[PDB]
């Protein structure tokens, strides 16, 4: 703040750190799971 | 001001001669003294701060 008579050590003590993680929009997946599956038990 | 009284210093007597044993000097001499004074005062100390 650096405006009153007394000041804090640095901006680390003027800050609140949050453990919240947020993500943007991700491309939707379409072809990954639209076909039927053919299981195998050999090469 | 707070003022106090100072006692003066010392006087002294006189050695009268043998002739003045009947005259008026038999009493000796007069010793006088005057008192004195002392004075005290104060000073102001101050500071300020803001938030």
């Amino acid at each position: 703040n650096q405006s009153s008579s007394v000041e804090v050590s640095s901006e680390s003590y003027e800050t609140i750190f949050s453990q919240r993680i947020i993500r943007d929009l991700q491309k939707e997946l379409v072809v990954g799971a639209l076909f039927e599956e053919l299981p195998m038990s050999s090469k | 001001i707070l003022t106090m009284l100072v006692e003066p210093d010392a006087g002294r007597a006189t050695w009268v001669a043998a002739s003045a044993y009947g005259s008026d000097n038999t009493t000796g001499s007069e010793v006088t003294g005057a008192l004195t004074e002392i004075h005290f005062s104060t000073y102001k100390l101050a500071a300020k701060s803001f938030i």
